[PDB]
Order: C-alpha cells, then structure tokens, then sequence
C-alpha cells in the first residue's frame, strides 16, 4: 500500500 | 565490502535502474510499481525516492542505494543472530523456552543461575503470560 | 542477569 523498499526488491526478484 | 556483495548489490539495483544509467528516477520506480500492481502519482514516487536520496538530487544513485543495502543487511544479520540465540535456547526445538532449557543453556554460557533468578528472567519476557518465551516475546525483549 | 549480556556470551560460545 505505502510499500517500503525491501519487499519492492522480493517481488521484482519474482517477476 | 565484498566485490562478491557489489556485484550481488549491483544486480539489485538494476531492477530499479532499468535502463543502467545509474541512476534511479521517478519515471523508474513508477515502472516497477505499476509492475507490482500499484499506480503511484508523481508525488508518491517523490517521496519513496526521498527515503533512499541522501544528496536530495531527486534521484537514487548506486552509492545511496549501497548504503541502504548495507544499513539492511546490519539488520537482518542482527536479526540472524536473535533467531540463531533462540534455536540455541530452544534445545528441543518447539518454539518455547522453557525455565529448564534457559537454565540448562545459560550453564554451558558461563553463567550459573538459580531457579527464582530464571523465573524472574522469564516473567520479564513472558508477555503472554504462558510460563515460557516463545520466539516474538524472544524478539522483544532481545532488541 | 539482562538479555542482552546472554546474546553476547553466545557469541564467544
Ligand atoms: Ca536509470
Ligand atoms: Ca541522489
Ligand atoms: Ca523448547
Ligand atoms: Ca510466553
């Protein structure tokens, strides 16, 4: 929602 | 820091840098946003810049977004080290600390501890008032 | 005896 910067970089590692 | 941990730490930062200018913009991280399912405004994207910034240019170089990499990797180290503490108390691996594994640890630590010294050291703990620290009441009490 | 002094005697163990 208001995502901090660490779970942005689990989620593009993912994708 | 490890030319191993940069080159780790470089991969990273080119999820954000999509184009490897060296550089991480406004424009970038709504890309990688609107990827993840979300659709920021400018100044949402502004203002997640801000919190990796450090000169306050407006966009995110390699450098400050090292020294973010780094700050967290302090923090899940400590937190590897808690973690490490409570399997290490936790001798039958159930997720309690129990009085008699507390004491029988703190023995093989250097540190001989009576029966009312642990229970008082439990209490502490002991949020939820079970008789045992489980991992979160762990947590609380270690940070 | 604190929690934070058992957290360090574990790292010299
Ligand atoms: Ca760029
Ligand atoms: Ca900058
Ligand atoms: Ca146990
Ligand atoms: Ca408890």
């Amino acid at each position: 929602k208001h995502p901090k910067f660490e779970e942005i970089l689990t989620r593009l590692r993912l994708q | 820091l490890t030319e191993e941990q940069i080159a780790e730490f470089k991969e990273a930062f080119s999820l954000f840098d999509k184009d490897g200018d060296g550089t991480i913009t406004t424009k970038e991280l709504g890309t990688v946003m609107r990827s993840l399912g979300q659709n920021p405004t400018e100044a949402e994207l502004q203002d997640m810049i801000n919190e990796v910034d450090a000169d306050g240019n407006g966009t995110i170089d390699f450098p400050e977004f090292l020294t973010m990499m780094a700050r967290k990797m302090k923090d899940t180290d400590s937190e590897e080290e808690i973690r490490e503490a409570f399997r290490v108390f936790d001798k039958d691996g159930n997720g309690y600390i129990s009085a008699a594994e507390l004491r029988h640890v703190m023995t093989n630590l250097g540190e001989k501890l009576t029966d009312e010294e642990v229970d008082e050291m439990i209490r502490e703990a002991d949020i939820d008032g079970d008789g045992q620290v489980n991992y979160e009441e762990f947590v609380q009490m270690m940070t």
